[PDB]
C-alpha cells in the first residue's frame, strides 16, 4: 500500500498508454472534445463528443488487462438522439447503475449564452450490466420532479465526476446568480499584498466578464434516490472561504473522505482542492498548496495569486492517494500561458515529490482527468489527457495508466 | 478609432539612460496588454517587453533583461519604457503594439499578437556628437534643403500643415563624412507664385533646431 | 530559443497566388500570426490564430497551419500587395514571442516608369556660405535602379549618391548630391544632370 513518501530524481513513474484498450478514444480523422471519465468502485463511466456528430455516454469495468495494469473495458454505451443540445455531463455511480446528469440547451454552451439558457436538465441511469431485452434497466431517463436552486436563477452541472452518500448523490454542479443580487463586500478581497489589484477585481471576475448578467458560484447537486419514487435535485452552493468563479468542479472518495477539487478559471492561479468537511452546506478545507497552478493566459498567468479581472484556466484535478502526509496526483500542463506539455506529478503542499513527462515539451495538452484506486493492494492511477495530434490535426484524449512506486529506486 | 502615439526617442550614450511614453486613444487601456516592439533600420521586429493590463505582470525578453523596465500609467492611458544601460545594438525604431484580441475565452492558441501598431520612436545609441542641420531654400516645383545634420530623422511640412497636397519628401542620403542630408520638394503651379507666400518648416529634434525657410524665386 | 524560419523572398505574377512558408519546429501545436508591412509604415496583421483574418482584412488572404510550416496564401496578387511579411508566434518554452526574418514580395510584371527628374541650383543664401551644392531628384521611376552622371559645362566629373527607396507608390525614388566649391558653379557656365533608366537617359540642366 504505502508508496515513496520523498523527493526523488529518479524516473519512478512509468507511464503506460492504454488509449486503444478503449476502442472508442482512439478514431481516424476525427476531433473529439468535451470528455468525462468518472471511475467508482469496480466500474467507469466515459463521454465525450465525435465534433456526423455524435454524443457518447458509456460504461463499463475497470480490469485487470493481463500484465497487471489495469484499463478500461466498455459494457454499455448510449448514443442519445440530438447531440447539438447536450452539454456539460456529470456522471455519479451508485448500486450497479451510473447516473449522468447533463444540461440541455438549444442556444449553445449556457456558460457563454447564460441569459437565454431554457435551464432544463435531463437524467439518464445506466446499466453497467445490461440485460438482453431491458428497457427501462438499460439506459432509462429519469423524471425530476423540481430543481431546487434557491435565489439563484439556474443550476446546471458543472464537473465529470460525483460521489454518492448511502443513497443520496452528490453531482459538482454550478448555480447562475444575478449580478445585481450577487451580496460582496469588496474589502474581503486580498488585494493587500497585490498593490496592481483593485477591491471590486475578485467581485467582477465572479462573472466571465465585469459587465456579466449573471455570476457563477460552485457547488453541488443532491439526488436523494430514497425520495419518492420521482426525486429531486437540490442546489447546494459552495461555501465563501477563498472563493472563485464558478468552475467545473469535482468531488470524489479517497480513503474514506470525500475531497473536492475546483478548476482555477480566475486570479486564483493555484490549486484549489482539499478535504470536505461537511457536504450540505458544502465547506472545503482548501489545500494550502504553493507549487501547483495552470496555464492561464496573458493578464492571470501561471502562478499568480492577485485578484484580477479576468476568466482564464484549464482543467488539471489532482486525486488524494495518501492523506496522512497528503500526497497527490495528477497530470499538469507545464507552461505559463499555453496548453502545452503534460506532465504526470505527484505532489505534498509544498513541494513536487516526482514526475514524469507524458509527451513532449510543446505538444498541446488541455483538460485532464485523474482518479486512482487499487489493483492487488498496489496503488494504480488512470490519467485522461487530452492531447493534440500532430498528423491528424485533430485534438484527442488519451489514457495512461500510471503506477504509483513503492520504493523511492 | 485606435491610434497609439510613441515619443522620448532620440540620441544618447552607450550606457546612457531614456524612457519612451506611448500615448493610447481609442479602448479601454486598462483591460488590454501593451508591449513593445523594437526593429532595427532595415531588418525584422523584435519583441522588448510587455505588461498586463492592471501592470501586475512584467514579461520582458533575454536581450533586454536587467536593462529595460516596463511600467504603465492606466489612469493617464500611458505606457513606458525605462532603458538602462543601453548598448550600441538598442539602436532601432520602437514601436508600440496593443494586444488585439477581443473576447471571452479560457485558453488562445495565440496568447499574443498585435493590433494596432503604433508608428514608431526612433533610438540612436552611438557616441558621436550631434550635429545641426542647415536650411536652404530651392528657388522656383520648389523645394527646401537640409544639409548636414545627425542623426536621423529630421521632419519638413510646408504652409505648417496648410499644404500637403503634391509634397514628395525624398529619402536622406548618408554622405560619406557620417552627416545626413535631405530635401523635400512640393510642386505647385506658376499661376500663383507671387501671392502665396511658401514656407518650409523643418525640425531637428536631437540638435534643438526648428528653422522656418521661406522660398520665393530669386 | 524558439526560431521561426522565412524565405527572404518571394516572386509571384499579378493574379496568381502566392504562398509564403514561415517553419519553426513543430508549429502546428503554436498559434501563427501574419503581419503585413509596407515601406515607410507600421505593420498590420492580416492573419491571427492560424486562420482568423481581421476585420477590414481582404477575404484573399488566409493563413494554415499543418505540421512544421504555416503558409500564408495570398490568393489574386495585386501590385498593392508588395510588402514585407512577417510570421509570429509564442514561445512557452522561454515566454518570449518570435518573429520570423521576413519576406520581401515583389510581385512580377509591373509595366516600367519614367523617371521624373528635376535638378536645383545652390541657392543664393547657401552659396553666400562660401560652400555649394547640387540637387538632382529622382521620381517615380520602376524597376528601382538608376545611373547617375553628373557633367560640368558638357564635361564628366570625378557627389554622393542615395540608394534607391521604394516609394509610397509603388515605383522607387531616389536622390543624389554633388557638392562643389564656390568658384566651380561661377567658372564653369553650364551644369547638367544626367540619368540613364533602362538604357533611357533623361536629363536637366541650370544655369547661374
Ligand atoms: C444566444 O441565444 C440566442 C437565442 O437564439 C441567439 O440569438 C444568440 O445568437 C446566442 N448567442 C450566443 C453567443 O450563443
Ligand atoms: C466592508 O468591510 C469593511 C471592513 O470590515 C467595513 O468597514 C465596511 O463597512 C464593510 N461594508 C459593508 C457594506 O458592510
Ligand atoms: C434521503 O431521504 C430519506 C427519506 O426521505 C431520509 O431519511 C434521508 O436522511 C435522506 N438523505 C439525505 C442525504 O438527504
Ligand atoms: C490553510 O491555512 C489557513 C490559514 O492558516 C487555515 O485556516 C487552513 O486550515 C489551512 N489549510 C489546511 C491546513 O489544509
Ligand atoms: C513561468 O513563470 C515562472 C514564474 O512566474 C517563471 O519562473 C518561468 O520561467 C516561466 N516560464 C518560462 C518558460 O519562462
Amino acid at each position: 500500500n504505502n508508496i515513496c513518501l520523498q523527493k526523488t530524481s529518479n524516473q519512478i513513474l512509468k507511464p503506460k498508454l492504454i488509449s486503444y484498450t478503449l476502442p472508442v478514444v482512439g478514431q481516424s480523422g476525427t476531433c473529439i472534445t468535451d470528455p468525462l471519465l468518472a471511475m467508482d468502485e469496480g466500474y467507469f463511466a466515459y463521454s465525450h463528443l465525435e465534433r456526423s456528430k455524435q454524443r457518447i455516454i458509456g460504461v463499463g469495468e475497470v480490469l485487470d488487462r493481463g500484465d497487471e495494469v489495469p484499463s478500461l473495458f466498455m459494457t454499455n454505451v448510449w448514443t442519445p438522439p440530438n447531440p447539438n443540445t447536450v452539454y456539460h455531463c456529470s456522471a455519479v455511480y451508485n448500486n450497479e447503475f451510473y447516473y449522468v446528469l447533463c444540461a440541455v440547451s438549444t442556444v449553445g454552451d449556457p456558460i457563454l449564452n447564460s441569459t437565454y439558457w431554457s435551464g432544463s436538465l435531463m437524467m439518464t441511469r445506466l446499466a453497467v450490466k445490461p440485460k438482453s431485452n431491458g428497457g427501462g434497466y438499460n439506459q432509462h431517463q429519469l423524471a425530476l420532479r423540481s430543481i431546487e436552486k434557491g435565489r439563484y436563477d439556474k443550476v446546471m452541472p458543472y464537473g465529470p465526476s460525483g460521489i454518492k452518500q448511502g443513497d443520496t448523490l452528490y453531482f459538482p454542479a454550478v448555480g447562475f446568480l444575478v449580478r445585481t443580487e450577487f451580496k460582496y463586500n469588496d474589502s474581503n478581497c486580498p488585494i493587500t499584498k497585490c498593490q496592481y489589484s483593485k477591491p471590486e477585481n475578485c467581485r467582477l471576475s465572479m462573472g466571465i466578464r465585469p459587465n456579466s448578467h449573471y455570476i457563477l458560484r460552485s457547488g453541488l447537486l443532491k439526488y436523494n434516490l430514497s425520495d419518492g419514487e420521482n426525486p429531486k435535485v437540490v442546489f447546494i452552493e459552495i461555501s465563501d472561504q477563498r472563493l472563485s468563479i464558478g468552475s467545473p468542479s469535482k468531488i470524489y472518495d479517497s480513503l474514506g473522505q470525500p475531497v473536492f477539487y475546483q478548476a482555477s478559471f480566475s486570479w486564483d492561479t493555484m490549486i484549489k482542492f482539499g478535504d470536505v468537511l461537511t457536504v450540505n452546506p458544502l465547506v472545503v478545507n482548501w489545500r494550502n498548496n504553493t507549487v501547483i497552478s495552470r496555464p492561464g493566459q496573458s493578464q492571470c498567468p501561471r502562478f499568480n495569486t492577485c485578484p484580477e479581472i479576468c476568466w482564464e484556466g484549464v482543467y488539471n484535478d489532482a486525486f488524494l492517494i495518501d492523506r496522512i502526509n497528503w500526497i497527490s496526483a495528477g497530470v499538469f500542463l507545464d507552461s505559463n500561458q499555453t496548453a502545452e506539455n503534460p506532465v504526470f506529478t505527484v505532489f505534498k503542499d509544498n513541494e513536487i515529490l516526482y514526475r514524469a513527462q507524458l509527451a513532449s515539451e510543446d505538444t498541446n495538452a488541455q483538460k485532464t482527468i485523474t482518479n486512482c484506486f487499487l489493483l492487488k493492494n498496489k496503488i494504480w492511477c488512470i490519467s485522461l489527457v487530452e492531447i493534440y495530434d500532430t498528423g491528424d490535426n485533430v485534438i484527442r484524449p488519451k489514457l495512461f495508466a500510471v503506477k504509483i512506486p513503492e520504493q523511492c529506486t | 478609432e485606435v491610434q497609439l502615439l510613441e515619443s522620448g526617442g532620440g540620441l544618447i550614450q552607450p550606457g546612457g539612460s531614456l524612457r519612451l511614453s506611448c500615448a493610447a486613444s481609442g479602448f479601454t487601456f486598462s483591460r488590454f496588454t501593451m508591449s513593445w516592439v523594437r526593429q532595427p533600420p532595415g531588418k525584422g521586429p523584435e519583441w522588448v517587453s510587455g505588461i498586463s493590463g492592471s501592470g501586475g505582470h512584467t514579461y520582458y525578453a533575454d536581450s533586454v533583461k536587467g536593462r529595460f523596465t516596463i511600467s504603465r500609467d492606466n489612469s493617464k492611458n500611458t505606457l513606458y519604457l525605462q532603458m538602462n544601460s543601453l548598448k550600441a545594438e538598442d539602436t532601432a525604431v520602437y514601436y508600440c503594439a496593443k494586444d488585439g484580441f477581443v473576447g471571452q475565452q479560457l485558453m488562445r492558441r495565440g496568447p499574443w499578437w498585435f493590433d494596432p501598431w503604433g508608428q514608431g520612436t526612433l533610438v540612436t545609441v552611438s557616441s558621436a556628437s550631434t550635429k545641426g542641420p542647415s536650411v536652404f531654400p530651392l528657388a522656383p516645383a520648389l523645394g527646401c534643403l537640409v544639409k548636414d545634420y545627425f542623426p536621423e530623422p529630421v521632419t519638413v511640412s510646408w504652409n505648417s500643415g496648410a499644404l500637403t497636397s503634391g509634397v514628395h519628401t525624398f529619402p536622406a542620403v548618408l554622405q560619406s563624412s557620417g552627416l545626413y542630408s535631405l530635401s523635400s520638394v512640393v510642386t505647385v503651379p506658376s499661376s500663383s507664385l507671387g501671392t502665396q507666400t511658401y514656407i518650409c518648416n523643418v525640425n531637428h529634434k536631437p540638435s534643438n533646431t526648428k528653422v522656418d525657410k521661406k522660398v520665393e524665386p530669386k | 530559443s524558439y526560431v521561426l524560419t522565412q524565405p527572404p523572398s518571394v516572386s509571384v505574377a499579378p493574379g496568381q497566388t502566392a504562398r509564403i512558408s514561415c517553419g519553426g519546429n513543430n508549429i502546428g501545436n503554436k498559434g501563427v500570426h501574419w503581419y503585413q508591412q509596407k515601406p515607410g509604415q507600421a505593420p498590420v496583421v492580416v492573419v491571427y490564430d492560424d486562420s482568423d483574418r481581421p476585420s477590414g482584412i481582404p477575404e484573399r488572404f488566409s493563413g494554415s497551419n499543418s505540421g512544421n510550416t504555416a503558409t500564408l496564401t495570398i490568393s489574386r496578387v495585386e501590385a498593392g500587395d508588395e510588402a514585407d511579411y512577417y510570421c509570429q508566434v509564442w514561445d512557452s518554452s522561454s515566454d518570449h514571442v518570435v518573429f520570423g526574418g521576413g519576406t520581401k514580395l515583389t510581385v512580377l510584371g509591373q509595366p516600367k516608369a519614367n523617371p521624373t527628374v528635376t535638378l536645383f541650383p545652390p541657392s543664393s543664401e547657401e552659396l553666400q556660405a562660401n560652400k555649394a551644392t547640387l540637387v538632382c531628384l529622382i521620381s517615380d521611376f520602376y524597376p528601382g535602379a538608376v545611373t547617375v552622371a553628373w557633367k560640368a559645362d558638357g564635361s564628366p566629373v570625378k557627389v554622393e549618391t542615395t540608394k534607391p527607396s521604394k516609394q509610397s507608390n509603388n515605383k522607387y525614388a531616389a536622390s543624389s548630391y554633388l557638392s562643389l566649391t564656390p568658384e566651380q558653379w561661377k567658372s564653369h557656365r553650364s551644369y547638367s544632370c544626367q540619368v540613364t533608366h533602362e538604357g533611357s537617359t533623361v536629363e536637366k540642366t541650370v544655369a547661374p
